[PDB]
């Protein structure tokens, strides 16, 4: 709120592998505080849904 | 040498204050204590500009803040940077005048100037040179249109050959926050023209719409108006601080921005504005500077630019660039725009340079514009003064305290022939 | 040395004039400041 | 610092006094709410009887 | 706490303190 | 520094001071027995309960009010209720005989010799304050000891303080509900006595509110104590602004400059929102649109006319809680837009604003619950001509036969002082209808 | 050497006296016990101004208290450094004057003034050169206002070469708490006249107004009044007891002060006096301190200066200074007011300057101007005696014990006389 940035849909549904390893994504990977290259933006996973 | 003195009254000339010496104090590195903390040995070579020394190498600002009821001064003394404001120099007082006039410029004020007069005079007597006064005030309130123009007109008695810059807040009757914004816009215009050097004219319903479009922000706040107005500020006596190509104070701007006595209502704009998700995107460039400065959007007065002719245009820039490109994109525009500059004033532009940016800016831009297109905003307030006075709507209230009509006749009078005069210019040609 | 002279290094003294602001001149506020601060205590009320 | 000095014993003397008057007022001010108290108790002790 | 309506939310950006004069230094000396 | 004094007056006039006492002390944390917790520690502070209170020096807060009846049975009530350590013991003027709905007892037979005693207790209170602001009045119209009482008040004060600026809140009668049988005779009176002595009045009607609790708070069964939270809900939105900081701040003086087109036309009507109950607050936003639109639909009207019948003259809002000037600027630009509100010719402009912080509170035990921001309205608009014209009919069909008459005219009252009265009345008429038509 | 012996009578004077030599014990480093403890060695070289030497090594003041009750002398003795005055020199009587100048002075005082007189005479032989004398009372009570003004006359009458000084405070009409004081107060002025060559007034309202103001603070108690007339009055002799770059004792004020031998009324006043709050944001320099003495309120008199014009005016400062800023701050302000500067007479500033500045305060400043605006208290007096004096009201007390209408008739008279030939010079013109 109250810093005006046009936020939104940043990357679409979409599929693709990590460029080391060269195969897809799976559920492993996505660990909480893992580092996730997709495509060319890394993130860090900061928290988690208690889900 | 050379330094100025700061007087603010009214509510709304407080809350610029606040913000103002605010951007000042950060811009000269002190902290709210009062003690240098700077990096640059520049920012101390001109700090008698603004500020006097005490024993303990403390700094104060010269301001002096005026108005008629202790709550707007109680409340601006307990935020950050409060502490810097000599605790002499508030003067106030006990009941208001409640929007207006009359009882701020004929029974109250008149009483109380005493004290705040005897203060400024202290003040810019303790002054090594004077080069001038600025006062920050709202048009739309009563205690502010009549102690400031009173004051004004009296300060003016004293220093006839001192310049005098006063920011005026006039109401737009799309944001009309008071009923009876004609009546005492009109009175404070009348004496405003005769005795004020410059005027620059502010609209918050342009602030609210730069804020709104240009930033992309949200939901504004008279926090970011007050940054606007102070970074404007800050834009034209820059200069009067700090080193630079051409170097360009007051008194050059005065001379060379007034082609006739009774024209000195300015508008004016700052440039670059940008919202961070495209404050990268953008590229810095003296084209984006004078794109910017001359859309029609950057300026925060609700007159369109494109609906009259500018008379003379002013630029100070900030930031170290060459003097060909500024020069070179000034011709440019001048060319393209052959028909918005009226044609008997040759090279009606004038240019300035400042070495040291703003803080965090790498290079910035504050323009002053005189066009004869600000006559709109004069006939609105007029049609909807003169729609009150037919009627004789609200009247009694000011006729109780020993004002009559013919003072008011006198206004409007006044009023309307600057209106024709001030477009007489338009259609003038050789 | 006993007048006004300019030049960038050596600066004019002021002048001060009289005010003209009467004894009485009202202006007050701001409490806060005093050398006093009037003193105030706590004492609980009795149930009457 | 040889003025900062003097200027502090004279401040301190000075703030002395008013500390001094401080506490007699408030010691008497304590007695004053002591002896309003111990009436109200007597009239309803006397309501009883 | 008001701090939602205090500030602003203003963000505009070291070794740019240097007079333009600051060019003028130096430059040691080079029949029949 | 800044400080009002208020008067309550007849019945109805204790039992909203009641209520507004209870909410002033709740807002500013003064326990029922005057003095502030021990526990909270405030300290050194002012202002803030300064504006109503004043402090004993060291311990319990007096509220600079004054309550006037002849009858002591309300009186006696708040003497043994919880509040008996907060009022002052000789604050509390009450008589022995009641003036059972008579004016002419009210105004010339026994309120004389009380007006005396009102008088040094008003002047002993005002010697204390210093940056005196106004005084507030409350009275109900349609009893004989308030109005007699009120008038005889603003009767004196208008000539022993002179320019201090006051302001009436009455409750008129309403149209076809009623208590009594005999409140247009005095309330006509009243309203004769008061035209040129209170600078602003206020309409406070009851079917208009009565309605309101039963649409929006869902309340069935309401009682007086409902109304009298309202009432005293719109008090602390008016008077938020004095004692607490806003960015547009508004005095009670910066009312008589901004909505009194002319000196006879001083009477107005209000309206406040939300009024939500909790059990449906928190389904909503609750946005400033949505929320200075309910300020403005007829059916929320604290009185019971309808402004579509007439012309505007001027509106004065105050907002109370986070919201913005920009959603402020936005929501009059589509207020003036709506093509359902009409505003007088000779004011294209009629809106006076004001922004206030701190949100309401709400009483532990009551109706309304918490909401982040309200918005409280005050209008001056033509439509009013219609309870005047409604209560001249009333008179006219009862002065025709000259019924209960005696009852007034026994006690030393004039036989012709209602005529002068009607011809006022009528004269009031003949000055909204010539400043309604355009030019 | 050349040093005062000091007299004091009445509730108001000894009260003075007794903070004035607790000030100077201060400022001499001396004990209550009269043991020197001082730092330096300076404080010892002029200690026979005020002190004289007993067998073993002790300090003794050189007073005469004199009064006609006894209570105010032991509740004196048992203060703080009441130790100091010989038991021997206080001298008081039995009954009382009931605020009776007739009393005071022809009755009781007449009796009783021998073996005060012979006290003093005896103070006077036993020194080595006398300087002269000098008295603190108040002229608004009885038994004060008539014994010291006799005793004035007696001292003259056997020492016509010494100069003489009083400070007096005289009863303003704002601070009113004796109903017979302006009978008693021409009486006395009357007398005074005609034998002190030195008189300055000081007015209660006065002070409490500065108390209120320039301190700002709330409770001012007698002891802060008495302390601001004791710094006053050792202001006055300080360059007597330590040197400077130019001493200048009571005979050269005498001199530079006097034009005419019947105008001798001044009124006085000290500098800097801050709030404690903004001790510290205050720089003292040498315009600081200037603009601070001339300012109107920190005139210890009621009457207003700008109602009328300067004769003289003398500055004594105190502290480390040069002669440039001092002579050049009178030459200019002098210069920039001449409206209110007799014209007749030029350059009629004085100035002297002594090293050894307060203990405690780095610089300090005391003036003392005799301006023409006195002719104000003067006319308030007359004025409120004529009217008490038109109905013979109370005159039955003084009239009961020895005098009569003519020497009131008198009295007035050359009140009245003194008051147009001090407003003959106010428009004069050369
Ligand atoms: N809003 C509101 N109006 C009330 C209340 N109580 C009484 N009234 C109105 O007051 C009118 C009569 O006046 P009251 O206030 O009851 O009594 P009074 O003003 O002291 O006059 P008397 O009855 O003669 O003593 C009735 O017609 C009601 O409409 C109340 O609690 N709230
Ligand atoms: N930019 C800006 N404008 C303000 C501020 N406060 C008030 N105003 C404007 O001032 C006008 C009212 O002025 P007012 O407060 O009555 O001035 P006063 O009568 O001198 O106190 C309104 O239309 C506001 O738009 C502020 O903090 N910033
Ligand atoms: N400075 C000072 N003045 C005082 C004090 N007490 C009384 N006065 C002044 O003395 C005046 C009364 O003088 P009085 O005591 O009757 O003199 P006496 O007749 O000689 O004893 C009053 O107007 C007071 O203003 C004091 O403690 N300090
Ligand atoms: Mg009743």
């Amino acid at each position: 709120k109250n810093s005006g940035i046009w936020g939104g849909k940043f990357l679409e549904r979409m599929n693709h592998n990590n460029p080391i390893n060269n195969k897809p994504y799976t559920e492993l990977d996505f660990q909480i505080g893992e580092i996730i290259q997709l495509g060319v933006y890394r993130f860090q996973l900061l928290r988690a849904d208690e889900y | 040498m050379r330094e100025i003195v700061h007087i603010q009254g009214g509510q709304c000339g407080n809350q610029i204050g606040a913000k103002f010496w605010e951007v000042i104090s950060d811009e000269h590195g002190i902290d709210p204590t009062g003690t240098y903390h700077g990096d640059s040995d520049l920012q101390l070579e001109r700090i008698n500009v603004y500020y006097n020394e005490a024993t303990g190498g403390r700094y104060v600002p010269r301001a002096i803040l005026m108005d008629l009821e202790p709550g707007t001064m109680d409340s601006v003394r307990a935020g950050p940077f409060g502490q810097l404001f000599r605790p002499d120099n508030f003067v106030f007082g006990q009941t208001g005048a409640g929007n207006n006039w009359a009882k701020g410029h004929y029974t109250e004020g008149a009483e109380l100037i005493d004290s705040v007069l005897d203060v400024v005079r202290k003040e810019a007597e303790g002054c090594d040179c004077l080069q001038g006064f600025q006062i920050t005030h709202s048009l739309g309130g009563g205690t502010g249109s009549g102690m400031g123009t009173l004051l004004i007109s009296k300060v003016r008695e004293e220093y006839p050959d001192r310049i005098m810059e006063t920011f005026s807040v006039v109401p737009s009757p799309k944001v009309s926050d008071t009923v009876v914004e004609p009546y005492n816009a009109t009175l404070s215009v009348h004496q405003l023209v005769e005795n004020a050097d410059e005027c620059m004219v502010i609209d918050n319903e342009a602030l609210y719409d730069i804020c709104f479009r240009t930033l992309k922000l949200t939901t504004p706040t008279y926090g970011d108006l007050n940054h606007l107005v102070s970074a404007a500020m800050s834009g034209v006596t820059c200069c009067l601080r700090f080193p630079g190509q051409l170097n360009s104070d007051l008194r050059k701007l005065a001379v060379n921005l007034i082609p006739f006595p009774r024209l000195h209502f300015f508008m004016i704009g700052f440039a670059p504005l940008t919202s961070r998700g495209s404050q990268q995107y953008r590229a810095l460039t003296v084209p984006e500077l004078t794109q910017q400065m001359f859309d029609a959007k950057n300026m925060m007065c609700a007159a369109d630019p494109r609906h009259g002719r500018y008379l003379t245009a002013s630029a100070l820039f900030r930031g170290r660039m060459s003097t060909k490109e500024v020069d070179e994109q000034m011709l440019n525009v001048q060319n393209k725009n052959s028909s918005y500059f009226v044609e008997w004033i040759p090279n009606n532009i004038k240019s300035s340079i400042c070495d040291i940016p703003p803080k965090g800016l790498k290079m910035a831009v504050t323009f002053v514009g005189n066009s004869t297109a600000i006559q709109e905003m004069f006939k609105r307030v007029a049609e909807q003064f003169t729609a009150m006075f037919r009627r004789k709507a609200f009247l009694h209230w000011y006729t109780g305290e020993g004002m009559d009509e013919m003072e008011f006749t006198e206004a409007e009078s006044n009023m309307n022939d600057l209106v024709s005069e001030y477009q007489q210019y338009q259609d003038a040609t050789a | 040395a006993i007048g006004t002279q300019y030049d960038s290094r050596k600066q004019t003294l002021p002048m001060f004039s009289f005010g003209k602001s009467t004894r009485e001149s009202k202006r007050g506020t701001f409490k806060d400041m005093m050398s006093t601060q009037e003193v105030r205590i706590r004492i609980s009320m009795p149930k009457f | 610092r040889l003025i900062n000095e003097e200027a502090e014993k004279q401040w301190q003397r000075q703030n002395a006094i008013w500390q001094k008057e401080r506490e007699a007022k408030i010691k008497l001010m304590h007695e004053v709410y002591d002896s309003r108290k111990t009436d109200i108790e007597l009239k309803q002790t006397l309501v009883q009887v | 706490d008001m701090s939602y309506l205090y500030r602003s939310h203003f963000n505009l950006e070291p070794v740019q303190h240097y007079v333009s004069n600051y060019k003028q230094n130096y430059e040691p000396k080079a029949n029949d | 520094m800044r400080e009002v004094i208020s008067i309550h007056v007849g019945q109805g006039g204790i039992q909203v001071g009641n209520a507004c006492w209870e909410l002033f002390c709740l807002e500013h944390g003064i326990q029922p027995d005057g003095q502030m917790p021990s526990d909270k520690t405030i300290g050194g502070g002012d202002d803030a309960f300064n504006t109503f209170f004043s402090e004993t020096g060291a311990g319990k807060h007096v509220p600079r009010a004054v309550f006037l009846d002849l009858e002591p049975t309300v009186i006696d009530e708040v003497r043994t209720g919880t509040y008996r350590q907060l009022f002052h013991p000789e604050q509390l003027i009450s008589g022995k005989e009641d003036a059972a709905n008579n004016f002419a007892r009210g105004h010339y037979t026994i309120g004389k010799e009380i007006v005396d005693l009102c008088l040094d207790r008003i002047r002993k209170l005002a010697d204390n304050c210093t940056g005196l602001q106004g005084f507030l009045v409350f009275n109900s119209v349609g009893g004989g000891t308030g109005s007699g009482l009120g008038s005889l008040l603003l009767e004196r004060l208008s000539v022993d303080y002179g320019k201090k600026s006051k302001l009436g809140f009455t409750i008129y009668p309403s149209p076809q509900v009623s208590t009594a049988v005999v409140e247009p005779y005095n309330s006509i009176l009243s309203t004769h006595s008061l035209l040129e002595h209170t600078d602003v009045a206020v309409m406070l009607d009851n079917e208009a509110i009565y309605d309101i609790c039963r649409r929006n708070l869902d309340i069935e069964r309401p009682t007086y104590t409902n109304l009298n939270r309202l009432i005293a809900q719109v008090i602390s939105s008016l008077t938020a602004s004095l004692r607490f900081d806003g960015a547009l701040n508004v005095d009670i003086t910066e009312f008589q400059t901004n909505l009194v087109p002319y000196p006879r036309i001083h009477f107005m009507l209000s309206s406040y929102a939300p009024i939500i109950s909790a059990e449906k607050a928190y389904h909503e936003q609750l946005s400033v649109a949505e929320i200075t639109n309910s300020a403005f639909e007829p059916a929320n009207m604290m009185a019971k006319c309808d402004p579509r019948h007439g012309k505007y003259m001027a509106c004065s809002m105050m907002y109370r809680g986070d919201v913005v000037p920009k959603d402020v600027n936005a929501s009059i630009a589509t207020i003036k837009t709506k093509r359902t509100i009409q505003f007088v010719d000779w004011c294209p402009t009629g809106f006076k604003v004001g922004i206030n912080y701190q949100p309401p509170t709400v009483v532990p035990g009551g109706d309304l619950a918490k909401v982040m921001r309200a918005v409280c309205m005050i209008s001056n608009s033509t439509a009013i001509a219609e309870v005047f014209s409604r209560l001249d009919h009333k008179f006219d069909l009862m002065y025709a036969k000259r019924a209960f008459v005696h009852w007034y005219v026994g006690e030393g009252m004039e036989e012709g002082e209602f005529s002068e009265a009607r011809e006022d009345l009528a004269a009031l008429e003949k000055d909204y209808e010539e400043v309604g038509i355009e030019t």
